[PDB]
Protein backbone atom coordinates (compact mmCIF):
# COMPACT_ATOMS: atom_id res chain seq x y z
CA UNK A 1 0.00 0.00 0.00
CA UNK A 2 2.43 2.24 1.55
CA UNK A 3 6.14 3.12 0.92
CA UNK A 4 8.44 1.34 3.08
CA UNK A 5 11.67 2.29 3.51
CA UNK A 6 14.56 0.04 2.64
CA UNK A 7 18.98 -0.07 2.47
CA UNK A 8 20.11 0.20 -1.01
CA UNK A 9 21.96 -2.94 -2.10
CA UNK A 10 24.12 -4.09 -4.84
CA UNK A 11 22.39 -6.32 -8.17
CA UNK A 12 22.43 -9.86 -8.12
CA UNK A 13 20.69 -9.71 -11.46
CA UNK A 14 21.96 -7.14 -13.42
CA UNK A 15 19.19 -5.45 -15.57
CA UNK A 16 18.27 -1.38 -15.67
CA UNK A 17 14.71 -2.67 -14.72
CA UNK A 18 14.70 -5.30 -11.69
CA UNK A 19 15.20 -5.05 -8.09
CA UNK A 20 15.40 -8.14 -5.74
CA UNK A 21 13.83 -8.27 -2.57
CA UNK A 22 13.91 -11.02 0.19
CA UNK A 23 10.98 -13.41 -0.17
CA UNK A 24 10.18 -12.32 3.40
CA UNK A 25 10.00 -8.68 2.76
CA UNK A 26 8.34 -9.46 -0.18
CA UNK A 27 5.76 -11.40 1.55
CA UNK A 28 5.20 -8.68 4.15
CA UNK A 29 4.71 -5.73 1.28
CA UNK A 30 2.27 -8.15 -0.36
CA UNK A 31 4.24 -8.11 -3.63
CA UNK A 32 4.35 -10.62 -6.30
CA UNK A 33 7.66 -11.52 -8.65
CA UNK A 34 7.20 -10.02 -11.53
CA UNK A 35 4.96 -6.78 -9.79
CA UNK A 36 5.80 -3.64 -10.98
CA UNK A 37 7.00 -1.33 -8.36
CA UNK A 38 7.76 2.31 -7.91
CA UNK A 39 11.07 3.31 -6.03
CA UNK A 40 11.78 7.27 -4.86
CA UNK A 41 14.93 8.28 -4.06
CA UNK A 42 16.68 11.62 -3.66
CA UNK A 43 16.40 15.00 -5.00
CA UNK A 44 12.43 13.87 -6.09
CA UNK A 45 13.98 11.19 -7.85
CA UNK A 46 11.76 8.06 -8.78
CA UNK A 47 12.05 4.65 -10.89
CA UNK A 48 9.78 2.13 -12.08
CA UNK A 49 11.17 -1.44 -11.46
CA UNK A 50 10.22 -5.43 -12.01
CA UNK A 51 10.46 -7.31 -8.31
CA UNK A 52 12.25 -10.44 -7.91
CA UNK A 53 13.12 -12.90 -4.63
CA UNK A 54 16.23 -13.14 -4.22
CA UNK A 55 17.36 -16.39 -1.06
CA UNK A 56 20.94 -14.02 -0.72
CA UNK A 57 19.43 -10.68 0.26
CA UNK A 58 18.61 -9.32 3.33
CA UNK A 59 15.53 -8.57 4.54
CA UNK A 60 15.91 -4.75 5.08
CA UNK A 61 18.16 -4.49 2.00
CA UNK A 62 16.74 -3.99 -1.72
CA UNK A 63 19.13 -4.89 -4.72
CA UNK A 64 19.16 -2.43 -7.67
CA UNK A 65 21.92 -2.25 -10.20
CA UNK A 66 23.84 1.14 -10.84
CA UNK A 67 21.45 2.46 -13.36
CA UNK A 68 18.73 2.60 -11.31
CA UNK A 69 20.61 3.70 -8.36
CA UNK A 70 21.80 6.28 -10.41
CA UNK A 71 18.43 7.09 -11.81
CA UNK A 72 17.76 7.59 -8.07
CA UNK A 73 20.73 9.72 -7.19
CA UNK A 74 21.77 7.28 -4.41
CA UNK A 75 24.60 5.19 -3.39
CA UNK A 76 25.33 1.55 -1.63
CA UNK A 77 23.69 1.88 1.81
CA UNK A 78 21.61 5.13 1.14
CA UNK A 79 17.67 4.43 2.03
CA UNK A 80 15.08 4.15 -0.54
CA UNK A 81 11.40 3.56 -0.49
CA UNK A 82 9.20 1.07 -2.36
CA UNK A 83 5.48 0.94 -2.90
CA UNK A 84 3.42 -0.90 -5.28
CA UNK A 85 2.45 0.50 -8.81
CA UNK A 86 -0.38 -1.69 -9.91
CA UNK A 87 -1.78 0.82 -12.44
CA UNK A 88 0.81 1.31 -15.15
CA UNK A 89 -0.83 1.13 -18.36
CA UNK A 90 1.15 -0.09 -21.43
CA UNK A 91 2.55 2.96 -23.25
CA UNK A 92 1.21 4.19 -26.81
CA UNK A 93 4.51 5.84 -27.65
CA UNK A 94 7.58 6.61 -26.09
CA UNK A 95 10.79 9.10 -27.31
CA UNK A 96 13.72 7.88 -25.70
CA UNK A 97 17.50 9.78 -27.17
CA UNK A 98 21.17 8.86 -26.97
CA UNK A 99 23.44 10.59 -24.53
CA UNK A 100 25.40 12.74 -26.60
CA UNK A 101 28.66 11.82 -24.98
CA UNK A 102 27.75 7.99 -25.58
CA UNK A 103 27.33 7.84 -29.03
CA UNK A 104 30.63 9.65 -30.18
CA UNK A 105 31.33 8.11 -33.76
CA UNK A 106 28.92 5.38 -33.24
CA UNK A 107 27.05 5.20 -36.69
CA UNK A 108 24.10 2.83 -37.87
CA UNK A 109 20.61 2.09 -36.72
CA UNK A 110 20.02 3.17 -33.05
CA UNK A 111 16.81 1.27 -32.97
CA UNK A 112 17.72 -1.87 -34.36
CA UNK A 113 21.65 -1.93 -32.50
CA UNK A 114 20.08 -1.03 -29.12
CA UNK A 115 16.52 -0.44 -28.45
CA UNK A 116 14.64 -3.10 -29.97
CA UNK A 117 16.65 -6.10 -28.38
CA UNK A 118 16.77 -4.03 -24.70
CA UNK A 119 12.65 -3.55 -24.89
CA UNK A 120 11.77 -7.33 -26.82
CA UNK A 121 9.06 -9.21 -25.07
CA UNK A 122 10.25 -7.37 -21.66
CA UNK A 123 7.48 -5.36 -20.56
CA UNK A 124 9.97 -3.09 -18.82
CA UNK A 125 8.55 -0.59 -16.93
CA UNK A 126 10.01 3.29 -17.60
CA UNK A 127 9.49 6.52 -16.23
CA UNK A 128 10.37 10.22 -18.20
CA UNK A 129 13.51 11.22 -17.54
CA UNK A 130 14.90 7.95 -17.25
CA UNK A 131 18.50 7.54 -18.18
CA UNK A 132 19.30 3.67 -19.12
CA UNK A 133 22.28 2.59 -20.34
CA UNK A 134 22.07 -0.75 -23.43
CA UNK A 135 24.49 -2.75 -24.71
CA UNK A 136 24.99 -3.48 -28.88
CA UNK A 137 27.59 -4.65 -30.73
CA UNK A 138 30.37 -4.39 -28.03
CA UNK A 139 29.48 -0.66 -27.56
CA UNK A 140 27.15 0.71 -24.12
CA UNK A 141 25.05 3.70 -25.16
CA UNK A 142 23.53 6.05 -22.73
CA UNK A 143 19.64 6.78 -23.89
CA UNK A 144 17.20 8.90 -21.72
CA UNK A 145 13.47 8.83 -21.72
CA UNK A 146 12.39 12.52 -22.89
CA UNK A 147 8.62 11.44 -23.39
CA UNK A 148 5.89 8.66 -22.80
CA UNK A 149 2.61 8.55 -23.32
CA UNK A 150 0.62 8.31 -20.87
CA UNK A 151 3.03 10.19 -18.76
CA UNK A 152 5.02 9.91 -16.75
CA UNK A 153 5.28 6.50 -15.97
CA UNK A 154 4.34 3.40 -18.96
CA UNK A 155 5.08 0.24 -19.49
CA UNK A 156 6.93 -1.08 -22.80
CA UNK A 157 4.78 -3.43 -24.10
CA UNK A 158 5.06 -5.30 -27.13
CA UNK A 159 2.74 -2.75 -29.00
CA UNK A 160 4.87 0.19 -27.76
CA UNK A 161 5.76 2.11 -30.02
CA UNK A 162 9.22 3.09 -29.69
CA UNK A 163 10.75 6.85 -31.42
CA UNK A 164 14.15 7.32 -31.12
CA UNK A 165 15.08 10.17 -33.40
CA UNK A 166 17.09 13.71 -33.76
CA UNK A 167 20.37 14.94 -32.14
CA UNK A 168 21.77 13.10 -28.81
CA UNK A 169 21.26 15.02 -26.03
CA UNK A 170 23.39 16.60 -23.11
CA UNK B 1 -3.39 -9.03 -19.50
CA UNK B 2 -1.46 -8.32 -16.32
CA UNK B 3 -0.63 -12.32 -16.05
CA UNK B 4 0.71 -12.52 -19.63
CA UNK B 5 3.32 -9.52 -18.91
CA UNK B 6 4.12 -11.32 -15.57
CA UNK B 7 4.77 -14.55 -17.50
CA UNK B 8 7.18 -13.11 -19.84
CA UNK B 9 8.75 -10.67 -17.63
CA UNK B 10 10.22 -13.68 -15.81
CA UNK B 11 10.81 -15.67 -19.15
CA UNK B 12 12.93 -12.83 -19.58
CA UNK B 13 14.18 -11.86 -16.05
CA UNK B 14 14.57 -14.46 -13.72
CA UNK B 15 14.57 -17.77 -16.06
Amino acid sequence: NRPNRLIVDEAINEDNSVVSLSQPKMDELQLFRGDTVLLKGKKRREAVCIVLSDDTCSDEKIRMNRVVRNNLRVRLGDVISIQPCPDVKYGKRIHVLPIDDTVEGITGNLFEVYLKPYFLEAYRPIRKGDIFLVRGGMRAVEFKVVETDPSPYCIVAPDTVIHCEGEPIK
Amino acid sequence: SPEEMRRQRLHRFDS
